[PDB]
Parts: structure tokens; sequence; C-alpha cells
RNA sequence: ACGAGAACACGUAUGCCGAAGUAUAUAAAU
RNA sequence: AUUUAUAUACUUCGGCUACGUGUUC
């Protein structure tokens, strides 16, 4: 038995509006009051996209039951079966380098873009204030990989790296079709935290 | 899949941010035709380090009501602030009762929102397919925001009401300069509305726009000045779209007339009710005696 | 404190609002207060920032200038006493009281919005 | 007290609900009451906090402003008499009665939710 | 020299499991 | 320089203290 730590940083390439708490603010901590990316959003995006990238039938589409590797990697355990999630996806925290960068550059922690609602053949406008995490922000994230069966570590990390890649080429959060929610992954480090499993030949882009 | 789209701004482009700059933070130079935005922090810190903050306060706080004495340059000159010093307290410059500002990013660089770019695309798609469930086929079309745009391609422009007889409007809008090249990435989730499909659709919108509305403003000095310079006979083969503000409503004549009357009823009822008993947007450059219409730019896919 | 409600009821004269004041005359006003609202709500300590003091000064600038433009704006800004409360906020350097003033002005805005032609 | 149930039945007119009122028009409303619900349920003593008094005032602010926006909201807020009960809660400084008002409004919300197109 | 006297309702195990705060509608007209 | 000010839909769905064990010598 062992555990494997997947750590890195997420930078934010365009606007980010998770807006889980909602003029319509974003999810923000209450110890230090900076925006965060809820791990639930990370997991939902990753699950939906990696699931759709392989097969997805209408009967598969029915009740959140999907192909065997996702149901292994993220865990379902309803269909009279034994399976727990093998990834522990945590929350993301607006890192310290970003703190100091925006503090000494006097750049806000969030923009506020204004929107409008032009009605057809009526040309009457309906205003809208919305708030989003600024560009260039970086958060730190950690994944914990429990090792349940020795012989599937390699394939599971191949699927994980494909998930990361496909996420890199897709958005995160809300209103992604209007151009906010792009992210990119860097500075990935892999370490064995508990046990006697080797983490050298293992890489993620 | 995914594609990179280039935008080449034929004319002034305006994407309203809702900020109307007031009688402050500018120096309109009559004799040199440049307006100088002023950094708030550096200007006030200069006011404090030279103990001019107090005099500046009573100057601004007592409005002389004299139109020649209701600016910022006169306030600065009354304190005899050096021209070299004044030029340093200028954050950024562009070549004015009010000034409407653009949208800007977290670092105050300007970018094209995904809403406006997609919004004009949606205006085009609705016309081509008469709204063939175009509301549903949004959620599977994705546009990313543009990359930042350096200041060097921003300038002031007056709104001109170009009719058979030209009229000047009182107010000014900031715009992205001519021939600026702009990048953004497109994402396609439905193959049915392919990239060539989008291009042909918006081109067809432009052609219908021409033969409905762009032929009508002929015999006008600026009108024929703009249309020929833009080469709109060849532009019918070119991929053009009006973005954001500054474009007319039209972006049969009887139904158009009735619709315009209703829209103007809803709009100008508070200021000019003359419509109930009854106009093209353009910019004229003093530098070149060349009038451009606000909105159009080339779009190319890859 | 609802004394704003009382003054607004006392300001509905035979109808007009503050003798020619409209909510859109207030555009720049609530925009400035809301902008300051954001920059202050970001802050942590109640001890105000001193560029925040500069920003409050700039807000008073906007007040005196709006009053200069329009007579109804002048009447509104004088009777309901924006001006001493801004002065005491500048004198006090307290954040929570700044938000108290913010809710005050927003109360004025909302009540006037419901109290119109 | 179910007189809310009686008024809601009396408000199903020939069908419409409060003549154009929808539960989503109530979004900001129940959000504010629930937010106050949390901050009050955290408290210990029945003697209300005085920033809690300020928060109740702010709630009344939201009430008039919502009424100002929409006519159906105005009709709803007037007939079912949110407004005197808020006034007496402000006058009484009692927590348990505040939660009584909370379940009152929640009763309205739930009954209306079952009472729809 | 009391139908009394000794006598722990006690010991092992959780609120878990899966779920994206989403999906639409250009800060516009003179 | 003159009108809006977030809008309608959904506001937790599914699946409901087992064993040693009670009594006497």
């Amino acid at each position: 038995y062992s555990k494997i730590k997947i750590s890195g940083t997420i930078e934010v390439v365009t606007g980010l509006h998770i807006g889980g708490g909602g003029d319509s603010p974003v999810v923000r901590d209450l110890q230090t009051k900076l925006p965060i990316i809820p791990g639930s959003s990370i997991k939902g995006k990753m699950r939906n996209l990696l699931a759709k990238h392989f097969g997805l039938k209408m009967k598969q589409e029915s009740h959140n039951q999907d192909d065997e590797r996702v149901l292994r990697l993220f865990g379902s355990s309803e269909k009279g079966n034994i399976q727990r999630a093998r990834l522990q996806i945590s929350d993301a925290f607006f890192s310290e380098k970003t703190k100091e960068h925006f503090a000494q550059n006097d750049i806000a922690y969030t923009e506020t873009k204004f929107e409008n609602t032009i009605n057809r053949l009526t040309a009457v406008a309906n205003p809208r204030q919305i708030e989003r995490v600024t560009r260039g922000s970086e958060f730190d994230f950690v994944f914990i990989y429990n090792v349940d069966e020795e012989s599937q570590v390699e394939d599971d990390f191949e699927n994980i790296e494909k998930a990361i890649h496909l996420l890199e080429n897709d958005y995160l959060g809300g209103g992604g079709t209007r151009g906010n929610g792009r992210i990119q992954f860097k500075d990935t480090n892999i370490e064995t935290v508990v046990g006697e499993y080797d983490s050298t030949n293992l890489k993620i882009k | 899949k995914n594609y990179e789209v280039v935008i080449k701004t034929l004319g002034p482009i305006h994407i309203g941010s809702g900020q109307v700059m007031k009688k402050q933070d500018y120096i309109y130079d009559f004799y040199n035709s440049k307006v100088y935005m002023i950094n708030g922090n550096k200007l006030v810190k200069f006011l404090k380090r030279k103990n001019l903050l107090y005099t500046y306060q009573n100057f601004l706080r007592y409005p002389p009501k004299n139109p020649r004495e209701n600016g910022l340059k006169d306030y600065l000159d009354a304190q005899n602030v050096k021209q070299s010093e004044w030029e340093a307290f200028v954050s950024y410059s562009e070549k004015l009762n009010d000034l409407h500002l653009m949208v800007r990013d977290g670092q105050n660089k300007v970018y094209l929102p995904g809403s406006s770019i997609k919004g004009a695309i949606k205006t085009t798609l609705v016309s081509k397919y008469n709204n063939e469930k175009n509301k549903d086929i949004y959620s599977k079309i994705k546009v990313s925001d543009s990359k930042p745009i350096d200041e060097s391609n921003l300038a002031i422009y007056q709104k001109i009401d170009i009719n058979k007889s030209e009229k000047s409007m009182p107010l000014y809008r900031e715009c992205i300069d001519v021939n600026t090249e702009i990048k953004f990435k497109l994402t396609i989730e439905d193959e049915i509305y392919s990239i060539n499909e989008i291009e042909q659709s918006i081109q067809d919108f432009y052609k219908n726009y021409y033969d409905k509305w762009l032929v009508g403003f002929k015999e006008t000095k600026g009108g024929r000045r703009f249309a020929l310079e833009g080469g709109i006979p060849d532009v019918l083969n070119q991929n053009i779209l009006f973005l954001g503000a500054g474009t007319g409503f039209v972006s049969n004549r009887k139904q158009a007339k009735q619709d315009s009357f209703e829209i103007l009823t809803k709009k100008f009822r508070g200021t000019y009710g003359k419509m109930k008993e009854i106009a093209l947007k353009g910019t004229t450059n003093q530098s070149r005696h060349t009038s451009y219409q606000q909105g159009m730019c080339k779009v190319s896919f890859q | 404190m609802t004394f704003a409600h009382e003054v607004v009821k006392s300001n509905v004269k035979n109808q007009v609002l503050f003798n020619g004041l409209t909510t859109s005359k207030l555009r720049n006003l609530m925009e400035q207060v809301n902008r300051l609202y954001t920059i202050a709500f970001n802050s942590n300590e109640d001890q105000l920032n001193e560029e925040f003091i500069d920003e409050l000064e700039y807000l008073k600038i906007k007040f005196y200038y709006e009053a200069g433009r329009e007579k109804s704006v002048d009447e509104f800004l004088k009777k309901t006493l924006m001006f001493p409360i801004i002065d005491r906020v500048i004198k006090k350097e307290s954040k929570k009281f700044f938000l108290d003033y913010c809710k005050y002005f927003e109360a004025l805005v909302a009540y006037a919005k419901y109290y119109q032609k």
C-alpha cells in the first residue's frame, strides 16, 4: 500500500467565473477572502470530459454510469459494486507568488466586465454586472493517488495525463462559451509520500 | 475543432465599457489635437510633494462656470506646472466634453470580449438561417477572448451623423486604430456549422447589408469618399463584420421603417420626440480628410 | 437609520423629485461609491488605506462638481447632508463606518427609485 | 398561522400567480432572508445584535427596492403585509420572533411553489 | 441478626457513497 | 449629454444497534 502526490500550479489564461456562491460574485474564502477553485468543479470538468472523450451511449448518458476506467478512477459505487475514487482532488488556492505580484504591481484581484442584452427587433438593452478572476492568476493544487492494485499505476497515470491535456484544451467554470475559463497546467511534481513505491519513470505534461 | 482567427480593423471599433470620462483627467490640446489621460496616483502625489493639492482642490471645487476655465490644463497652468513635468504625469495618450472609455483587462490593456465578437457572429447567423434554432446551437460554439492590444493602436474619434447633409455629434468615443491585427481562438463543437459555413454566412449578411442599406448613402461627399476607399464592390468577396457599438440598426423598406420608428420611440422619447412625426454613424479624420464608418473589419480563419 | 426615508418622503413636492432630480442624474455618483465599495471590501483591516483617503477626497471632488453642474443635484447634496458625513469619515479613518455610509447612499438610491413619477 | 396559505389561495386569479409573480422573482428575497437566517441562528441570546438591527434595515431596503422594480412584486409585498411585521420586528428586538417571521416567509415560498402554472 | 450478599447494559464498528452553480440573451441608439 | 440596473428554469435528488444474550450459584 502507498500514496502518490500530484502537485502543481494552475494559471488562468482568460477570465474565470466559478460563481458557486451566486453583482454576481465568485467563490471566495472567508479566512483570507481570496477566490478559490472548488475541487468539485475540477472533478466535474475532468470527469465529464474524460468520460465523453471515450465512449458515451444514451443508456450510458442516462444515470451517471460510464465506462469502467472512469468509474475506477473517480469512483461510483452504486451498482452493487466495490469501487472508491483513486484520486483525491482538493481545492485550489490563490498562491503566494500571485499575492506578491499583484500587491507590488497594484493590480486588482478581480476585474468586473459589464454585459448587455440587446433584444431582437426591439434594440432595448438590459444591463448586467459580472465579476471574474483576473488573467495571469495562479493557484496551487494537489492530487493524492492511492495505490490499490500494483499493476494499474502506469495506465491510470496515462489516463490522468490525457485528462490534464484535454482540460488544457477546454474551459473551466461558468460561461465558458463566451470566452472565460481557460487554464493551463505547469510545474508538475510527482512524489511518493507514504510507502515504498518508485516515482521516477512517471511523468505528466 | 480549434482555430485561430485574425482580426484586421478596417475602421474605428468600439466596445463600450460604460465609463464616460468626465471633465477630468485629460488635456485636450486644441492646437495639437491630442488628449492626455492622467494617472490618478502620480498626479496627486505630485500635488502633495509640491504642496499644490490645496490650491488644486479650491481650483476644481470652485467651478468658474466660465467655459474656458472648466478644464484640467488651465488648472495645471494656473499653478505654473512645467510642461516637461506635466508630460511626465501623463499615463497614456491618444490623438472633448466627455470621453467614452473602452473595455480593459486586469492590467488595463484592451482586449476584445468574447461576448461582442460572438454577439456579432450571432447577429450574422440568425439572418442567414432565419434563426434556425440558432439559440440552441450557441452552447456548442465557443469563442475565446482576444489577446491584449498595446496602447499604440488607440485614438480619439468623433461620432458623425452622415446623411445627405453631414452633422457633427457632440461626443467622442475611443477606438482601435486602422489596420490593427487582432488574434483570438475559436472552438467548434458542431461540425454542421463548419468554418466555411460561418464565413459564407457572414459574407452573405454583408452582401444583404450592402444591397439594402449601403447603396443608399450615395451622392454624399464623405459617403462616396468612404465606400470607394474601402473598395466595397470587391469587399462583397471579402469577409467583413461590424463589431460592437457604432454600427447602425440594420447591422422591405416599409417594415424597416416601422421597426425603426418603434425602436426610436423606445429610445429617444426622453430627449427628441420628433421621431413620432418623422442617419449613419461615421468618423471623419481631420488628419486625412478621410471618413470611416465605425465597425467593419476583416475576419479570416485557419 | 431611515431618516433618509423620512427626508425622501419630505422631498416629494407638488409631482417632482428633489425639484428635477432623476436617478440617472446620480449615475456618476453611485458608480463612484460602488467602485470605492469594491476597493474597500477587498481590504482586510478597518484602518483605512491612505490612497483610500485620497480616493475619498476624489469622491468629494465628484460631489462638489456634480453640485456645480445642476441645481437639483446641489439641493439633494446639501439637504440630505452627504457632506458632513463624508468629512467625518475622512476624519475617522474607519472602514466599517465607510460601508455604513455606503448602505446609507444605497438606501437613498433605492427609496428614490421606488419614489418616482 | 396558515393565513399565508389563505392569502395565496385568494391570490390564484383567473391562471396567474399574484398577477405575474414568479418564484424566481423572489431570488434576492429568500437569499437575503436565508443569509440573515444563518447569521441569527449563530447567535445565542434572544436580545438582537444591533448590527443585526442594521441588517434588518438593509433587508427593508431590499424590500422597497424590489417593490420599485416590479409591479407584481409590489402587490405581493403590500397585500401579505411583510412591511408591518418587519417594522414590529425592528421595534421588538426579539430573535425567536425573527425566526417566526423566517418560517412565515418560507411558508409563503413553499406554498407558492406548489401553487403555480 | 433486612429474599439479604458479590455484579460497569457492556464490547466491536460512522453521515458515508456519486454528483460542475450551471445553460441561454453584443454597454445600443440622435 | 440623455432611459434600464441582472432577467425568466431548477433552491438536495437516490437507497433506509446488526452480534455475544437475559438469570443464576
